Order: C-alpha cells, then structure tokens, then sequence
C-alpha cells in the first residue's frame, strides 16, 4: 500500500 | 506500430474527433445496450462480424483496466489520490473505450453507411455557429 | 456478459490454462514478432482475418494499460509500491496478453488445426508427471 | 526521400532488425566472402543482378567511409575520442553495412525467399524460450 | 576488389573524367532533381532499373557520410579544423557522388546512347584549345 | 571531443 500525488 | 482501430471499418480517429468527448454515453449504458442487443452473439462460438470480434476484446480490456485501477485504488489509502486516479482513467481510457463501444454498437445496429454519414452530419451541426445551429442535434434511428 | 476470447476461434481458457507462464515470450518480444511479420496487414484498411482484428485490439489495450501504469508510477513517489503494482500488472495482465498474442500469431502462422492439436498434446504432456513424461516438451516451430 | 534499401528486394529494416545485432558477421569476413564467391561477377561489365549492383555500391560506400574515418583518425590525436568515433561507426554504420552485405550475399547464395524465411524463423527462435524451441540455432546452408 | 560503378552501365571513370570537376552540379541540386523526377520510383518496392538501385544506394551512402560528419562536428569542441574536414569531404567524396548522381539521372532522363555521345563530344570540345572551340558547348537536352 | 589538425 502507498499514497502520493 | 501505429494502428487505427477504425481504419479497418471505414473511419479514422480524425473522423470521430468531430464528435466531442461529452457526446459519448457512459460505459455502463453502452455495456447495458450491448448485452440487451447482442449478448447471445457475443457469447457465441462464431465469427459473426468483425464488430463482434472487436467488441468482445474491448469489453475484456475494459474489464482488465477496471481490475487494475480497482486493485490500485484499494492499495491507495488516500481518497484524494484514488479520486485523482479514477478521474484520469475516466478522462483518457474511459473516453477511448466510449468512442470504441459507441462506434461498434452503433455500426452493428445501424450500418457503416449510417454511422459515417452520421459522423459527417454531426460535424456539420457542431461546426455551424449557434445562431444557425438547429437545436435538434442529429440522432441515429431505425425509425 | 462472460466472453471467452478464444471460443470464437475454436479454443478455450481451459485449453490454454495448461501452458505455463514460462512457455510464453515477453510482451515486447511478441509485439516485435507481430510487427515484423504482419504489420503491413495490421496497419491495413482491411478485415484480413479475425486474428488481425483481435490482435489490433489486444495491442491497443496493452498500450492503454502501459500508459496507465507509467502515469501511475510517475505520479506515485514510492518505488517499493511502484514495483509492487507493476509486478501485479505483469503477473496478471502480461500473462493474459502473452497468451492472447501467442495464440493469434501462432494461429495465423501455423493454422487453427495445428495450434489446437498442439495445445491438446502439450496438455497431455503437462498433466503427466515428470517421472512418466518425456523430458523434452512438444515443439511448435518453423524449423 | 525516404528510401528503404530492402523494400526494392522484399524486406525491411524492421525485419532485419528482427535478428539481434551480435548475429551478423564482421564486415571483413563478409567482404572476404563477397570477394571469394562473386568477385568476377561484381567486377563484370554486366547487370548480373540487383543484388550485384547493390553489393557493388555498398562496398564502395564502405570504402568511402573508411577513407574518411582514417583521415579523421590521423587528424585527431587522443585515443579516447579516436576509439569513441570507431565505436560510433561500428555501432551505427558498421551494423547497417553488416546487415546489408549479409542480406545481399546470403540472397545471392541461397534465395530471397530462403533468406527472408530465415530472418523470420531465427527471430521467432531467439524470442522463444529454450525449453520449447529446437535446441540448435537455425543455420543457413547449401549442402 | 576493384569495382567501377559505371562499367556495369557502359562507361568508366576515364570516360567521366572528360568532364572537369567544376562541371558537375551541386549535390543539393542533383538530389532536388532526383526527387522531382523519380521520387515515386525510388521510394517504390520495384526493381525499376539498375539506375534506380544504384541511385538509392548512393543517396543512402551520402546520407551516412553526412551523418558521420555532422555527429563529428557537433561532438567536437574545435571549430577551426571543421573547415579542412569539409574541404576534404567535398573535394574527394562530393565529386564522386556528383559524378555518380549526374550519370544516373542523365542516363535515366536522356539515355545511355545520348550520355556516352555527350561525354565523347564534350571531350572533343574541351580538348580543343579555346581559340578554336565554339561557345555553344554540347548540352544534354530533349529540345 | 577534442580535435587536432
């Protein structure tokens, strides 16, 4: 899992 | 390799560039009518037409893109990020596949002749300035 | 609807489910092959064969998937999860598209008769345990 | 002017790039072959074949490029940039002329059909995984 | 191996040495003429003539020479010897390629018989001392 | 990228 922009 | 998916059927991306993006119906609606009208033949073990052959692949590729973006947004914990992702999808790949499904469903239903003449007539209608643009836009009809 | 992309050509997903992932070439390799061998016809304004139609569609769909994956990897700034999602992409959809491209290219080259017999025989060989099958597999080739 | 040296013969840069670059013999070896096998036909006052004409012109162009490169190497002093220019030559023009000489010599010796089918076969081969291809690389032979 | 590019067509480097070096037009003008008059035949997939074969190969070799020299000039930091490099290139290879382009274009436009007779008659005209040679030199023409 | 003569 991740998150960005 | 540069392949035009409509050059095979008698059209081009520049001929469908006449129609605006906002013109094409939702993928939900297009798949609904595709089912209701050609499910038995899309699930058939036959080459019924190149339009059937192409529409099958389009449907499966939409499914693959949906699985991709779903799995991705799920791995994405932030709502702004996933919403950005699906917005980009709907703008680019959604529009591509709406063009495609619309073209194939419309052609199966009406005819290459009718659909290409419809493209040119709609280009005329959308190029006409508003003061002289009939409010009744062109519409495809078996009636 | 539930569409099988090979039922229209005389096969199934369970006839190609036996072929292992190690069997299929890279997508780059298969696209290079498709270009070098049939680009004249794939860029042609003709229905040359349902195989040409399907292969055009498959190439365009893989291109859309690649555009999405590149845009995502660029926007996202985490390389670990980047490689994770592209690993999902490959493992899942590259396998499908490899099956697809291989099937169409091989049918065009050899024949549907030949490709289906080869799939039957390779399935016999792969369901067989190693102790009881020949060491070297069946081979579809132009020498 | 967008000229393809092979289109006049039945091939393409894309098809000859379907083989790997480390497959083509050296320019020295290919010129030795051309001499040994077709010197009296290339030094002849006859249009013996388009392949003969093309081979003559290609040999002469290689000579011109070699003269230029030798003169340049005399001029420039630093082994670093000297090896750099040698690298650029043998990377771009070296490969072009290797492919060209190979194509023409091989067609003269074996047949246009044979050489083109060999291009295709060897490309498919080098792209196929080993466990599912014939173990020995295709070789072009007269015996 | 010693190949003469004109022996195959009925001439030689001695016959084309009747014409002086300053006689031949610029390579740019000769290429413009070649385009103008035989573009669609030089870009064609046909052995239209040995002259076409040769002209294609020569155009490509000239392109390769120019590519090399351009990469060189742009990758070097000394713009002083860039005068002698072009001096040599022109003086040596530009003359060869002008002679070649001229011969091929002229033997395509006017014919072998006409071009050989022109070479002979212009050799007469130029061997003749100025006090006894007309001002209307031989001109290669259809009128 | 250096020249002489």
């Amino acid at each position: 899992s991740l998150l960005g922009r | 390799m540069d392949i035009d998916p409509y050059k095979e059927f008698g059209a081009t991306v520049e001929l469908l560039s006449f129609l605006p993006s906002d013109f094409f119906p939702s993928v939900r609606d297009l798949l609904d009518t595709a089912s209701a009208l050609y499910r038995e033949a899309l699930e058939s073990p036959e080459h019924c037409s190149p339009h059937h052959t192409a529409l099958r692949q389009a449907i499966l590729c939409w499914g693959e893109l949906m699985t991709l973006a779903t799995w991705v947004g799920v791995n994405l914990e932030d709502p702004a990020s996933r919403d950005l992702v699906v917005s980009y999808v709907n703008t680019n790949m959604g529009l591509k596949f709406r063009q495609l499904l619309w073209f194939h469903i419309s052609c199966l239903t009406f005819g290459r002749e009718t659909v290409i003449e419809y493209l040119v007539s709609f280009g005329v209608w959308i190029r006409t300035p508003p003061a002289y643009r009939p409010p009744n836009a062109p519409i495809l009809s078996t009636l």
